[PDB]
RNA sequence: GCGAAAGACUAAUCGAACCAUCUAGUAGCUGGUUCCCUCCGAAGUUUCCCUCAGGAUAGCUGGCGCUCUCGCACACGCAGUUUUAUCCGGUAAAGCGAAUGAUUAGAGGUCUUGGGGCCGAAACGAUCUCAACCUAUUCUCAAACUUUAAAUGGGUAAGAAGCCCGGCUCGCUGGCGUGAGCCGGGCGUGGAAUGGAGUGCCUAGUGGGCCACUUUUGGUAAGCAGAACUGGCGCUGCGGGAUG
RNA sequence: ACAAAGCAUCGCGAAGGCCCGCGGCGGGUGUUGACGCGAUGUGAUUUCUGCCCAGUGCUCUGAAUGUCAAAGUGAAGAAAUUCAAUGAAGCGCGGGUAAACGGCGGGAGUAACUAUGACUCUCUUAAGGUAGCCAAAUGCCUCGUCAUCUAAUUAGUGACGCG
RNA sequence: ACAGUGCCAGGUGGGGAGUUUGACUGGGGCGGUACACCUGUCAAACGGUAACGCAGGUGUCCUAAGGCGAGCUCAGGGAGGACAGAAACCUCCCGUGGAGCAGAAGGGCAAAAGCUCGCUUGAUCUUGAUUUUCAGUACGAAUACAGACCGUGAAAGCGGGGCCUCACGAUCCUUCUGACCUUUUGGGUUUUAAGCAGGAGGUGUCAGAAAAGUUACCACAGGGAUAACUGGCUUGUGGCGGCCAAGCGUUCAUAGCGACGUCGCUUUUUGAUCCUUCGAUGUCGGCUCUUCCUAUCAUUGUGAAGCAGAAUUCACCAAGCGUUG
RNA sequence: GUCUACGGCCAUACCACCCUGAACGCGCCCGAUCUCGUCUGAUCUCGGAAGCUAAGCAGGGUCGGGCCUGGUUAGUACUUGGAUGGGAGACCGCCUGGGAAUACCGGGUGCUGUAGGCUU
RNA sequence: GUUUCCGUAGUGUAGUGGUUAUCACGUUCGCCUAACACGCGAAAGGUCCCCGGUUCGAAACCGGGCGGAAACACCA
């Protein structure tokens, strides 16, 4: 009653018939997997950002009335 | 029917090349690694230490974490079709940065500079690489020579 | 092997390493109003026959030994267990081995 | 005894050099691979004449031993107990097998057929490449028929096909005939016996010395 | 039940009757399975199995679909492709005067030392001899060797998720910075060739396969046994290969 | 082949042996009584019935300090309880029994041809195959060896016998 | 006052019942374990790959045989040095690694991971992520991080067992520990019990059946996926035949022979194999009867001989008729 | 040129031997009051500074071993695809591409990183 | 062929866990005996089959072998 042990004979047809993907990678992949100590401080950076939203409001409207002036300047 | 055994069949892999059996020079353990940079998985057999493991031994990957003397680090593995892209945990002793990339960058960094140049002309530089075309017509010249006369050699027995 | 009869190390009440008293465990007299046994009896009574399991094939010739860590300063008293790989021989505190001596 | 050559003729299987994961080989028949004056020197004795196998094959231990006897026996007659070197290049090296005879009494009952179907050593063989040799003979100028010959009756206990040939080079050296007695008259090439040193323009300068001196 | 005993006999019935019912008993096992046409269209491959005649899940298939692109002078993507960079790689070959392992031969050496001689009481005394070692050599080899070391092969990469400016946040890190995260602005075809791309359910059959080139393991060899790689047949005719 | 007659064991004095039945104070032997009933073994006649109770059985006014339930009695407790001592038969020990199942063995030297070996070493075991018998319906090696019967015999008979 | 019957308990009970009595497996049965793992190889240079392919190991042991930390240098050889000799003891020199590193190998290792000592418990408690076996499920084993509490070290670090690759295991069951934990229910208190979360008992067929035989008295589903004939292929063995040629043959190779070697056929020997057949092709011999082959024992015609005759072997055409009681 | 301190890549650096050291250091050296360490101040620690380049080191040398390049072997060996090529078979031939290794010949012999000297 | 079992003094045979080796017999020497037996006192004798490995060390523990033994080789 004996048979065969194996073989990886059509399957190059199979496993690639419909392809072989190459993983579909967005952008913005997941955080998961990384040093929790990392994350326990990001987390911080991330949640603190508003609060430095006033000078970053102004800064911006500084640079874009001086590129408002850099541009009008070359005009 | 074969053993499972992590390190089979790398007798001769992760074995240390020639003449190098020793102290693993430092800099390969002061260069600076971080999320992005691709980086080529190359075992080692001194450090066992974090090691990967034979079925990406010569891959590469970009690295998506970085711990105090390891690197997470993201490669694409054939398993029966698909292809996984997953993530170990790989001591820096066996990895280095691929050049792979390194030829862009440079190659970056030329056009953004030859395009901001000739804009002031206008002129329309040849941006693409471009494979290697069919190589003109040149002429040749013997000067005061025929060329030299081969015949094939008559076979004899050498032993 | 061999263990010693001491050992500093974690006693979880405390959050601190103290010594901890090492003996090794027996197992308990089997209860008997243990729902477990309380059903294997009188499922397996009544006329009947044999209900439940036993086996008549053993394997493997030892047992991993356990550990019963208890610490040392009072109040905490707190007993821990510590599994421990097998050998088919086990001691605490028996000698230390010495080194550079006659083999008589 | 054994199965005649044909089945272990042509090389099928890697070597199987007599290590210590084959044992219990039973030793090769020949086992002198070179005869008459071995006390020979370079400067006397000027004829490499060459047996070459022309086929990618298998020759076994006990083939070699004929061929080299057979060859000891022409030689002796036409030159003289002294008048040659034979030489054998082929020690029989990766080791045959025998599935152990499918032995079985009478009508019998049981072999299982195939079980455990490995073999045990039997024998030794060489592996023979083509143009590679396998005997070769020196002795004197003089006396180039009396090799030809020779190797020409070795040729029939011993398979396949294989050409004579006579070599370019003193005697068993590999240095071309053409050659020798300038090389020597200055001292390219320093006299050992049977073989001979190339002294090159290299060591340290009283190695040389010594010579032209 | 009955047997002077032979598993004899119990009404053509006996290793233990016949009749009815439970009764559609159960069956991984034989056999069969009923109208047309159109389209797509296998597997005998994966791991667990009281698994080897079967199942479990890997596959491959169909159907059902959907998200979009734009061939509506005004496309991104993907890919049994190929280049250019770049890693990875230990096979063929080779070598073995590079390690290990075998092994021939001579020159050389009281190396050592020996054990026998022969000439010596005996004497590295003479001369032989053979052991072993090793100094230059040479013959020939290794699947469980390797200094070298291909061909064929396997990763990446060849940009808008990309460069380049400005600025903020942090409990991590540090003499300061890093590093990471954010806001804000500045900047386009980035090797060839091909073709519209994406992703979600249900899910049958299948899970005995076989053959060829080349590679290759058993075997001596097979139409023998077992792998690789690819190609077939199964599954599918036809011209040829007289036949197959 | 079975039976058979003959030989042999074995239980049984009836609140019994053996036995039936589902059950009764049920039934067969049994209208019986050991010269009977039941249970076996071998197989007329003649001659004989060798050793072994080391195993397993069977069995025995045998100790049962071996253990061992129920109940029974001891105790703590608040109770489920829990924990004590004691303890049948069979189980553990000790004897008997083989016309119960069965079993019944290897090694050297040593004699005046050679060989062989009356003799004398070991060792083991529960005894260790005795009288016979044997190439038998039991013998692998096997056309065992010798005799006879045949012109010729793997056939037959007669001997031999580490069987 | 037991006999006896009622009912629990323990024994004894193929007298009787039901049941089981692995798989792998050149058929199977008896041989092994290829039933879980781990080295070297096959294995065709990313990974993967079989057979009862090879060549081997494992079910281990360690209070340290780990963690640090320190300290030194290993096998072997030479030259020296009382007793002391191929080996004790010492000292110099050489000593890439020939030692050593609990074990199979395999990889790794030197002012180390080799050796010696001091200090100890990082073999400790705790979430998560990943690798490996992959379905990319478990277990086992590993890798990186993070949080506690600690050893070590001037310190950097290093350390969650044992330089890396094996060295162990679900459900249900049992036990031990842990929290002023939850339930124990119409309330409350104590026992008791159930949870919850960690550890142990264990399935050796290693994702985990509580299991002996025999059937020639046998049965049913099946089976050419499994054997015993026939047939194919194959040809080891068998038989037959060449070549080379060392010899024998008084001498002389080859009249006749012919070693060590080597090249073939043949299918009248046995093996392998398992292609056909298991809705079964009658399974050994004997008789009779045909026909064919030649692998010529006779006879016809021939060539050989070491052929004088006589007698005899070698060979050719040759299968014409012979091969008995 | 050169050295020291710390270094990178780890022999073009190693090894073997030969030659020369001006100054500063780098070394050799001298001793054990303390620290510290030993059987021994042999090594480590420490306090020094009476000598000399004796060696290291540094600097140089060798038709020197080695290592590192080049060549050669060699378009050889081997190989991707290819054919209704040859060959009884082993194997061999060609077409389209790729293309090694030894012996044998050559050349070279460590480059520099920061901090600090000296030759003012 | 496959599965077992042994090998130790001149011989038959003990023995241990890894420090150590026995018994009986045999034999050599005395004594007793007129002389042999018997009896009594003294004595010497193997690489623990050949190997490689582990180990402080092996007769004894692995692996290989060599010699002597036993046991299976069932459906056709
Ligand atoms: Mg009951
Ligand atoms: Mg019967
Ligand atoms: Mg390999
Ligand atoms: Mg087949
Ligand atoms: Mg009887
Ligand atoms: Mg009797
Ligand atoms: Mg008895
Ligand atoms: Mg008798
Ligand atoms: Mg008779
Ligand atoms: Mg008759
Ligand atoms: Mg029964
Ligand atoms: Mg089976
Ligand atoms: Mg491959
Ligand atoms: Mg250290
Ligand atoms: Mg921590
Ligand atoms: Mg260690
Ligand atoms: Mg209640
Ligand atoms: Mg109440
Ligand atoms: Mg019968
Ligand atoms: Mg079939
Ligand atoms: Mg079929
Ligand atoms: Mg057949
Ligand atoms: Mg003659
Ligand atoms: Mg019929
Ligand atoms: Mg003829
Ligand atoms: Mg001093
Ligand atoms: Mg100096
Ligand atoms: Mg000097
Ligand atoms: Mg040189
Ligand atoms: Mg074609
Ligand atoms: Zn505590």
């Amino acid at each position: 009653a004996k048979s065969k042990n194996h073989t990886t004979h059509n399957q190059s047809r199979k496993w690639h018939r419909n392809g072989i993907k190459k993983p579909r990678s967005q952008r913005y992949e997941s955080l998961k997997g990384v040093d929790p100590k990392f994350l326990r401080n990001m987390r911080f950076a991330k949640k603190h950002n508003k609060k430095g939203l006033k000078k970053m409001q102004a800064n911006n409207a500084k640079a874009m009335s001086a590129r408002a002036e850099a541009i009008k300047a070359l005009v | 029917t074969n053993t499972k055994g992590k390190r089979r069949g790398t007798r001769y892999m992760f074995s240390r090349p020639f003449r190098k059996h020793g102290v693993v020079p430092l800099a390969t353990y002061m260069r600076i690694y971080k999320k992005g940079d691709i980086v080529d998985i190359k075992g080692m057999g001194t450090v066992q230490k974090g090691m990967p493991h034979k079925c990406y031994h010569g891959k590469t990957g970009r690295v998506y974490n970085v711990t105090q003397h390891a690197v997470g680090i993201v490669v694409n593995k054939q398993v029966k079709g698909k292809i996984l892209a997953k993530r170990i945990n790989v001591r820096i002793e066996h990895i280095k940065h691929s050049k792979s990339r390194d030829s862009f960058l440079k190659r970056v960094k030329e056009n953004d500079q030859k395009k901001k140049e000739a804009k002031e002309k206008g002129t329309w530089v040849q941006l693409k690489r471009q494979p290697a075309p069919p190589r003109e017509a040149h002429f040749v010249r013997t000067n005061g020579k025929e060329p030299e006369l081969l015949e094939p050699i008559p076979y004899e027995f050498m032993a | 092997v061999n263990v010693p009869k001491t050992r500093r190390t974690f006693c979880k009440k405390c959050g601190k390493h103290q010594p901890h008293k090492v003996t090794q465990y027996k197992k308990g007299k089997d209860s008997l109003y243990a729902q477990g046994k309380r059903r294997y009896d009188r499922k397996q009574s009544g006329y009947g026959g044999q209900t439940k399991p036993i086996f008549r094939k053993k394997a493997k010739t030892t047992k991993k030994i356990v550990l019963r860590l208890e610490c040392v300063e009072p109040n905490c008293r707190s007993k821990r267990m510590l599994a421990i790989k097998r050998c088919k021989h086990f001691e605490l505190g028996g000698d230390k081995k010495r080194k550079g001596q006659v083999i008589q | 005894g054994r199965r005649p050559a044909r089945c272990y003729r042509y090389c099928k299987n890697k070597p199987y050099p007599k290590s210590r994961f084959c044992r219990g080989v039973p030793d090769a028949k020949i086992r002198i691979f070179d005869l008459g004056r071995k006390k020979a020197k370079v400067d006397e004795f000027p004829l490499g004449g060459h047996m070459v196998s022309d086929e990618y094959e298998q020759l076994s231990s006990e083939a070699l031993e004929a061929a080299r006897i057979c060859a000891n026996k022409y030689m002796v007659k036409s030159c003289g107990r002294d008048g040659f070197h034979m030489r054998v290049r082929l020690h029989p090296f990766h080791v045959i097998r025998i599935n152990k005879m499918l032995s079985c009494a009478g009508a019998d009952r049981l072999q299982t057929g195939m079980r455990g179907a490995f073999g045990k050593p039997q024998g030794t063989v060489a592996r023979v490449h083509i143009g590679q040799v396998i005997m070769s003979i020196r002795t004197k100028l003089q006396n180039e028929e009396h090799v030809i010959e020779a190797l020409r009756r070795a040729k029939f206990k011993f398979p396949g096909r294989q050409k004579i040939h006579i070599s370019k080079k003193w005697g068993f050296t590999k240095f071309n005939a053409d050659e020798f007695e300038n090389m020597v008259a200055k001292k390219c090439l320093i006299p050992d016996g049977c073989g001979v040193k190339y002294v090159p323009n290299h060591g340290p300068l009283d190695k040389w010395r010594v010579l032209h001196s």
